[PDB]
RNA sequence: AGUAGUAACAAGAG
RNA sequence: CCUCUGAAUAAACUAUU
RNA sequence: AUCUAUAAUAGUUUUU
């Protein structure tokens, strides 16, 4: 029953994120349900700590350009470390 | 900004966009690999099949751009249509030769850095030496070489994730060099890379044909090294040896490793001298190792090993007496200890043989990265002090004590599927198994060692199973401190006198390093080892060794038989013997002598059996002082690659064999020659060469009754027949002279 | 004087000259017609081999099965398939006991394979079943329809991109009842829905041909090739049986070559060195009669239930899915008969399908009968075979089951004064069998061959022998006192490979090297060898040396080289060069050989980059630095690594615009190559769609490089507009 | 006719 | 008459890349 | 001292 509410209350892009994420690792949504709820909600808390910042030329955060967030979640593993990748090498920042 | 435009065009279009879209990257591979099918099953056939066509060949539509349609003398060099499932043309192999002959040139400067590695090769071949060519008596075993070295401490993986990281840094995944050793080489080769113009592919199988280390197992005779397997076909064959060096640099590893061979077959071959000093000496004066003269390499080489020690101290040459194990250099600064061959269970239910080192002892262990000062004795780690630099260090020193020690506590905490053999069913080290398998992971053998309450004095650190700094328990035996070191003193090579028998002495007058400390391992070297006497299989291997034994008392049947017959006692003491006698177990070789002798004064008490068989097959074991007994010897052992194999007295055997409609000797399956047929051969079936006391008559009768074991012929008397189980599966009627 | 070359055989042993038994200087025999014949046979004598067991209906496929298992002991030598469950438990049981702890981490290592294993592993392969169009398909093609056809039946569990997934994706279609394929004509699309009986036939079938081009036999026999939906689980039970075997000292695989030799050398001495002094020790050369038609799925299935105990319940159900597939397996007939009308003169092709109900007036009396016996187990063009393994498949299990019959002969065991060992490859052994005296080497033979008997291994009488422990032959290797070489084995190699000038040239050379370090082949005649090589590329290639007259279409252009060239040491035998090779340097390309005596010009146009018979490639405009072209045996790439054309018969059938496809993946394959550029030095692994991670890639690297400064502000803006642009089209 | 040998070729298709 | 086309089994190993 | 990294291509071995 959790997986109807879960369908039912998130919009479909959370949704289509989460279910990519569990088929990666063979994870069956319909099975694990509870599981399906935790990255929902992973996702939307992440979602919504990043969007609705920008940060100007100055280099000072604002809220209405590029984003102050570099999302890494919603994402296979693969491009993931290729973001983490890109980002170290391009300011030095501990891997 | 055309990556993305290309991008868009395609999405544009329908089939282009289903196929982007539907597609994953895992399933890009497979779509990658589709194709209608490659109808080719012989290769070699449609190849001559194609040559006969006008236009076999392919080529970019861009050659219709810059080569013309007819050469001078109007043959056509290609055609428009396409090739089938492309859009590639048809062209013919005057295309490839006009092109060659007046193509436009570019400039070919930087090819030898993408191809170094054949250019070095031909370096290599350019500037090696020739020597002599000898014929002789090969025998090429099978073992693991090299063909690639790569690089030194790197591993396939760690050069692959190198090369990533050099190459694609923003494809790495999730890998972090954590190595030191890849670390440096990773930004050795970003330095020597920095501001390359070549294309990463490229780059890549470079670093892969420089870094990736690949080996093979061969048949291979002299050395093992990458360079000298390379040109295997010419140095090496069925019957002959080219003498060659290659042109390049040699690796101090490997002139270690050879030297280390050189002077353990030398010593080994040394104490079976009656004089062992200047056998030892000449040797090392008749040797070479990779075309340079074992003296010079001997003088200019700071290797710590007992066999180099003892050749050293026998040149007059300050020695170390330190020794190597496990990464550490030991030191014994107390204590004496004698070898034993123990069996034990281990904790995978595994039984195996170790060579246990009895009596206590103390040493001082040094490493690039910790030190410590142990002492201990037989199987029992009495106690072990630790200063290593950070946990890990002094963990690895842990490890590396608690299975030196040889404890059982250690071996009973072996677990998992570890194995004491090759993959080719070839014995393994097993204190480097050991090693290995602990360095992995030592939980187990932490939580099995035990611990024990401290008293807490100097300061001094505890540790715990858990590798943490306790103060109340610790491990049994374990202490961690901060202020030993005494490292200078580790390279204080000291003048030593060297006994006639090789028995190394302090100026004080203290026995340091003796033969017996010289380890029994059977290895190969990594760079050729050149002998020049009158026998240059004199410090060989052990198969070697035999069949070159058997081949020379074949050789010289006349006057060794001769002599034999005429004046035994100068026969036995020749020195072709002596490398065939290093080979026999050392407690049985007296007795075995003894054995031998005593059959052929039987053989020439009783006239009219002589077998040549028997004599040449027991002389090379008459060699040593005899040790008289009364035992009887159904079979006499020899030492090959760790495992004793029997020599039976008589019939043949895997070693020995004879075969009479050959006439032929086989020694471990090479052919050490046909005997010649001498008229005084007793063609009667009688042996007078087989048993201590016995004559065999003739084969079995049943009058005597049923047979008896040999070692059950103590009980008969002068004149009694009897029935005997001698030989495989055979029952023979004997008689007591 | 009437010359008898076998005559040498009297001063030569025969092992010594085993090279002259081996006439591999003439064509191998092939196969001209159909293969029905003999799969017909193969069915109709695996039937007869268990002829006295059970017959039984499947509810499933309604096909008629045979269970030999738990049947009659035989009574006689001839080939039987009655294996008893009890003595295959027993013999694994007692492998067990003899090396401990083996099936456990044989499965701990095969459970970390399962679980990591990926998709494309199936990719590799060159033929496959396609059952969605009843024939053989590359695996690649086989692999991607059934995909295919899998997502538009809503089973899309492979995206995960593991195989297991995909296995999970084959269980659920065998539920399914109905499914839907695509199929072409003369080049339409048409729909075709099959019901869950046709469907589950498909799944379970196995094609079969005729293998040509085989020496030492004088008749021809049949070979099989699995379907789709099998060869994942085929592929996790072999490798449980790899490791199974890389821990057993009498196994002969997975071990070849020189490494092989060294093993089996060991383990004879071994053995040999543990035999007692005074007992008598022989060696039987062995052959099993029909092994792969009396081995019985449903053995391997009890063996691997017994290896998988105290194990994950998902572990052992998705190892024991290959044996229950192949125990209700079917066979393709092939492509049918001929029939031909003097009176008329005619020719027609009798598909196979027709088999079933076709009068039999036309059939000569071997095929009447064929036909007669095996029509009863004919369904759906197939013909049920229940037992047996049809051709090459679980080699390696049953390795471990002889292995385990070989295990059975210790001391411990025998509980008698004889016992034996030796080694087991697949089907061929031989058998140390020592004792103290003779009738207890007959006593041990006889007990050996007993004790195969219940597990349903058959001894061949006539092709095995025994004599006296030293010499043997074991997978065409013959041991006396040490394995001997054979070069007749090796000789097909020598010759020009076929892929293009230099690529013949490195292989002959490497060809000739390797036989000089392995085969024993003496200087002289690798010399010899050397100078033959030659003669055949150049009279292959027409590369004859410049300074002839050798009439071909190539002289004049090799002619007009030769005269404008000044070092002509420095040409390549391709263009009419010099040979320089001999012993010394048989390991060095030929282009490296004589680099240092190449004229600047024609080195020049030699290693041309911009050469349009080697391809080029798009980093920036062109990689303008070294030749590119999958380079085996071709070290530097020159104007001599062109390609050869293509067999186009795909042309005249209805498959045809397939090429168009495979086109269009490599288009779309170059450009996910400009945005990743290691894809094509490793492979990438995803679950995202192509264009959604190049859409990333592309957002991440302009993110990157605007703030690194490498680009200006307005190629930004633009990259973020065609990437929102993308976006939508992919709604669209 | 011939190749060949347990089934085919002695051109096939559009 | 004319157009097109000259035919890729499984496992393991060996060699090269 | 140990030494089964992947993928492509060709060759060899595995019959009542
Ligand atoms: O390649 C082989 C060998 O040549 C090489 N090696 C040896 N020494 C060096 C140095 N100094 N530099 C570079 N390479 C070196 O390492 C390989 C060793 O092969 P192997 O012959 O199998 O090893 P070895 O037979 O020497 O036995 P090992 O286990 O390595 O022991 C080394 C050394 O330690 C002695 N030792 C062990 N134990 C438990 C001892 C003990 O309890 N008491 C005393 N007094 N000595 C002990 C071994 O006997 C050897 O002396
Ligand atoms: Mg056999």
């Amino acid at each position: 029953g959790m997986e109807d509410f879960v369908r039912q209350c998130f919009n479909p892009m959370i949704v289509e994120l989460a279910e990519k994420a569990m088929k990666e690792y063979g994870e069956d949504p319909k099975i694990e349900t509870n599981k399906f709820a935790s990255i929902c909600t992973h996702l939307e808390v992440c979602f919504m700590y990043s969007d609705f910042h920008f940060i100007d030329e100055r280099g000072e955060s604002t809220i209405i350009l590029k984003h102050r967030f570099e999302i890494i979640e919603g994402r296979d593993r693969t491009m993931a470390w290729t973001v983490v990748n890109s980002i170290c090498n391009t300011t030095g920042v501990e891997k | 900004m055309e990556r993305i435009k290309e991008l868009r065009d395609l999405m544009s279009q329908s089939r282009t966009r289903e196929i982007l879209t539907k597609t994953t990257v895992d399933h890009m591979a497979i779509i990658k690999k589709y194709t209608s099918g490659r109808q080719e099953k012989n290769p070699a056939l449609r190849m001559k099949w194609m040559m006969a066509m006008k236009y076999p060949i392919t080529a970019d539509k861009r050659i219709m751009e810059m080569i013309p349609e007819r050469n001078e003398q109007g043959q056509t060099l290609w055609s428009k249509t396409n090739d089938a499932g492309s859009d590639r043309v048809m062209v013919s192999p005057l295309a490839v030769t006009w092109w060659n002959r007046n193509g436009p040139t570019t400039s070919t400067v930087h090819y030898p850095k993408v191809y170094k590695t054949y250019f070095e090769k031909v370096e290599r071949l350019k500037h090696g030496t020739f020597g002599p060519v000898h014929f002789r008596n090969q025998v090429k075993i099978r073992r693991r070489v090299d063909i690639n070295p790569g690089h030194a401490d790197l591993s396939a993986k760690e050069a692959q994730d190198v090369i990533m990281e050099v190459v694609f840094p923003n494809e790495v995944g999730a890998r972090i060099l954590t190595s030191e050793s890849q670390l440096t080489i990773t930004k050795e080769k970003k330095k020597e890379l920095q501001d390359c113009k070549i294309a990463p592919l490229m780059v890549a199988y470079m670093l892969e044909r420089e870094l990736v280390r690949k080996t093979r197992f061969l048949p291979v005779a002299g050395g093992t090294s990458s360079v000298y397997i390379e040109v295997l076909h010419l140095t090496q064959g069925t019957c002959w040896e080219q003498m060659y060096t290659p042109g390049g640099e040699v690796r101090n590893d490997d002139v270690d490793q050879s030297l280390i061979i050189a002077a353990r077959n030398i010593v080994r071959r040394a104490t079976v001298s009656a004089d062992p000093l200047a056998s030892l000496l000449e040797m090392c004066h008749s040797t070479q190792i990779g075309g340079v003269r074992m003296v010079d390499i001997l003088r200019q080489n700071p290797t710590e090993e007992q066999a180099v020690d003892i050749c050293k101290a026998a040149m007059g040459l300050r020695i170390s007496s330190s020794f190597s194990f496990g990464g550490f250099t030991f030191k014994r600064t107390s204590g004496s200890s004698v070898k034993r061959e123990e069996e034990v269970l281990t904790g995978n239910l595994q039984t195996l043989k170790i060579r246990v080192h009895e009596g206590y002892e103390e040493f001082t262990m040094v490493g690039r990265r910790a030190t410590a000062i142990l002492r201990k004795a037989t199987r029992r780690l009495i106690q072990l002090i630790v200063s290593g630099k950070d946990e890990q260090s002094i963990a690895e020193a842990i490890i590396v004590a608690m299975v030196f020690s040889q404890e059982d506590c250690m071996i009973k905490a072996v677990r998992g599927d570890l194995n004491f053999v090759n993959r080719a069913n070839q014995r393994l080290n097993p204190m480097h198994q050991l090693l290995r398998h602990f360095q992995k992971d030592a939980k187990v053998l932490f939580q099995n060692w035990g611990i024990e309450p401290i008293d807490n004095v100097m300061g001094m650190i505890g540790i715990l199973p858990d590798m943490t700094p306790s103060t109340e328990m610790s491990l049994r035996g374990v202490r961690v401190s901060k202020m030993g070191v005494d490292e200078y003193s580790s390279t204080e090579r000291v003048v030593v006198s060297i006994d006639r028998f090789l028995r190394v002495r302090d100026q004080r007058g203290n026995v340091l390093l003796s033969p017996e400390e010289v380890s029994e391992t059977q290895g190969t070297e990594k760079l050729t080892i050149t002998y020049s006497s009158s026998m240059m299989w004199e410090i060989n291997g052990p198969e070697s060794v035999l069949v070159n034994t058997y081949q020379w008392i074949i050789r010289n049947w006349e006057n060794v038989k001769i002599q034999w017959s005429q004046d035994p006692t100068m026969l036995y003491n020749k020195m072709e013997f002596e490398p065939f006698q290093s080979l026999v177990p050392k407690a049985a070789r007296g007795q075995y002598s003894g054995f031998v002798r005593v059959l052929f004064q039987q053989m020439r008490d009783v006239l009219g059996t002589f077998d040549t068989v028997q004599i040449i097959k027991l002389l090379p074991f008459a060699a040593a002082p005899p040790e008289q007994s009364r035992m009887q010897f159904s079979s006499l052992t020899v030492n090959v690659r760790g495992s004793g194999m029997r020599i039976v007295v008589r019939g043949n055997s895997p070693v020995f064999n004879y075969n009479k409609a050959t006439k032929r000797l086989t020694v471990l399956g090479k052919d050490a020659g046909a005997l010649m047929e001498d008229p005084d051969e007793g063609t009667a079936g009688v042996e007078s060469a087989v048993l201590r006391g016995f004559l065999i008559l003739g084969k079995e009768n049943k009058r005597y009754g049923p047979a008896l074991s040999i070692n059950e012929l103590s009980n008969l008397a002068k004149g009694e027949k009897a029935n005997v189980l001698i030989g495989q599966g055979d029952v023979v009627l004997v008689m007591k002279r | 004087m009437d010359v008898n070359p076998t005559l040498l055989f009297l001063k030569v042993p025969v092992q010594n000259a085993i090279s002259t038994t081996f006439p591999y200087t003439g064509d191998p025999p092939y196969s001209h017609g159909t293969g029905t014949g003999y799969t017909m046979d193969t069915v109709n004598r695996t039937h007869k081999y268990s002829e006295k067991g059970k017959w039984t209906t499947n509810t499933e496929t309604g096909a008629p099965q045979l269970n030999p298992i738990d049947g009659p002991l035989p009574e006689d030598n001839e080939p039987s398939g009655y294996a008893q469950t009890d003595c295959v438990l027993e013999a694994m049981a007692f492998l067990e006991e003899s090396h401990p702890g083996i099936f456990e981490n044989s499965c701990l290592e095969t459970m970390e394979i399962v679980q990591q294993t990926r998709v494309d592993k199936l990719t590799q392969g060159r033929q496959t079943y396609d059952w969605t169009l009843n024939r053989n398909q590359p695996a690649a093609t086989a692999l991607a329809n059934t995909i295919e056809v899998f997502r538009s039946n809503g089973l899309t569990a492979n995206e995960s991109g593991r195989l297991i997934d995909f296995l999970k994706d084959v269980m659920d279609s065998m539920d399914k009842e109905e499914m839907e394929i695509t199929t072409h004509f003369q080049i339409g699309k048409k729909k075709q829905r099959l019901n869950k009986r046709s469907y589950l036939i498909r799944a379970l079938t196995l094609n079969t041909m005729t293998k040509d081009a085989e020496r030492g036999k004088l008749k021809r026999r049949a070979i099989a090739t699995p379907g789709m939906q099998i060869r994942g689980f085929v592929y996790f039970v072999e490798a449980l049986a790899r490791s199974i075997c890389e821990k057993l000292e009498q196994s002969g695989l997975p071990v070849g070559g020189n490494e092989k030799k060294a093993k089996l050398a060991n383990v004879v001495r071994k053995m040999m060195t543990n035999s007692q002094d005074t007992e008598l020790s022989f060696t039987i050369t062995g052959d099993n009669t029909k092994w792969n038609e009396n081995q019985n799925p449903r053995m391997f299935l009890a063996m691997i239930t017994y290896i998988t105990r105290n194990q994950p319940e998902w572990f052992r159900n998705v190892l024991s899915i290959a044996p229950i597939m192949f125990s209700n397996k079917m066979a393709r007939l092939g492509k049918g008969y001929m029939f031909e009308s003097k009176s008329m003169k005619l020719r027609t092709q009798v598909p196979a399908e027709m088999l079933a109900n076709i009068d039999l007036k036309y059939f000569n009396k071997s095929t009447r009968e064929k036909i007669e016996k095996i029509r009863p187990l004919l369904i759906d063009g197939t013909a049920s075979l229940s037992p047996g393994m049809m051709m090459g498949m679980f080699n390696m299990l049953s390795t471990v089951l002889g292995v385990s019959i070989l295990n059975l002969g210790q001391k411990k065991y025998t509980k008698t004064t004889y016992w034996w060992d030796g080694l087991q490859s697949s089907d061929d052994f031989a058998l140390i069998v020592n004792a103290p005296n003779h009738e207890g080497i007959q006593a041990g033979v006889d007990r050996f061959y007993r004790t195969c008997k219940l597990v349903g291994i058959n001894m061949s009488k006539k092709k095995s022998y025994i004599n006296r422990t030293g010499t043997f032959e074991f997978t065409s290797f013959f041991y006396r006192y040490g394995f001997v070489a054979n070069f007749s084995m090796e000789l097909p190699s020598f010759g020009v490979s076929g892929i293009n000038e230099s690529a013949d040239m490195s292989v002959g050379v490497t060809v000739i090297k390797n036989n000089m370090i392995n085969n024993d082949l003496g200087p002289a005649t690798a010399q010899m060898a050397l100078q033959l090589f030659i003669k055949d590329y150049r009279y292959t290639y027409r590369c004859h040396r410049g300074d002839t007259q050798i009439q071909t279409r190539r002289a004049f252009e090799l002619k007009k080289l030769w005269e404008q060239t000044r070092s002509k040491a420095g040409l390549l035998v391709s263009d009419g060069g010099p040979n320089l090779y001999n012993i010394r340097n048989l390991h060095i390309p030929e282009v490296c050989l004589k680099w240092e005596l190449m004229d600047e010009d024609y080195q020049g146009r030699l290693c041309n980059p911009m050469n349009p018979f080697v391809s080029h490639k798009e980093i920036d405009s062109v990689n303008n630095a070294v030749v590119m072209p999958s380079m085996e045996y071709d070290a530097v790439a020159t104007t001599h690594s062109w390609i050869p054309k293509r067999n186009r018969s795909i042309l005249n059938t209805s498959q045809r615009g397939i090429l168009e496809d495979e086109q269009m993946y490599q288009k779309c394959c170059n450009l996910f190559e400009k945005f990743f550029p290691s894809s094509s030095y490793r492979r990438p692994v995803g679950i995202s769609s192509m264009v959604e991670a190049m859409v990333s890639r592309a957002r991440i690297d302009a993110r990157i490089d605007f703030e690194s400064g490498r680009i200006k502000k307005e190629e930004f803006a633009e990259i973020m507009k065609i990437c929102s642009t993308i976006e939508e089209l992919r709604r669209q």
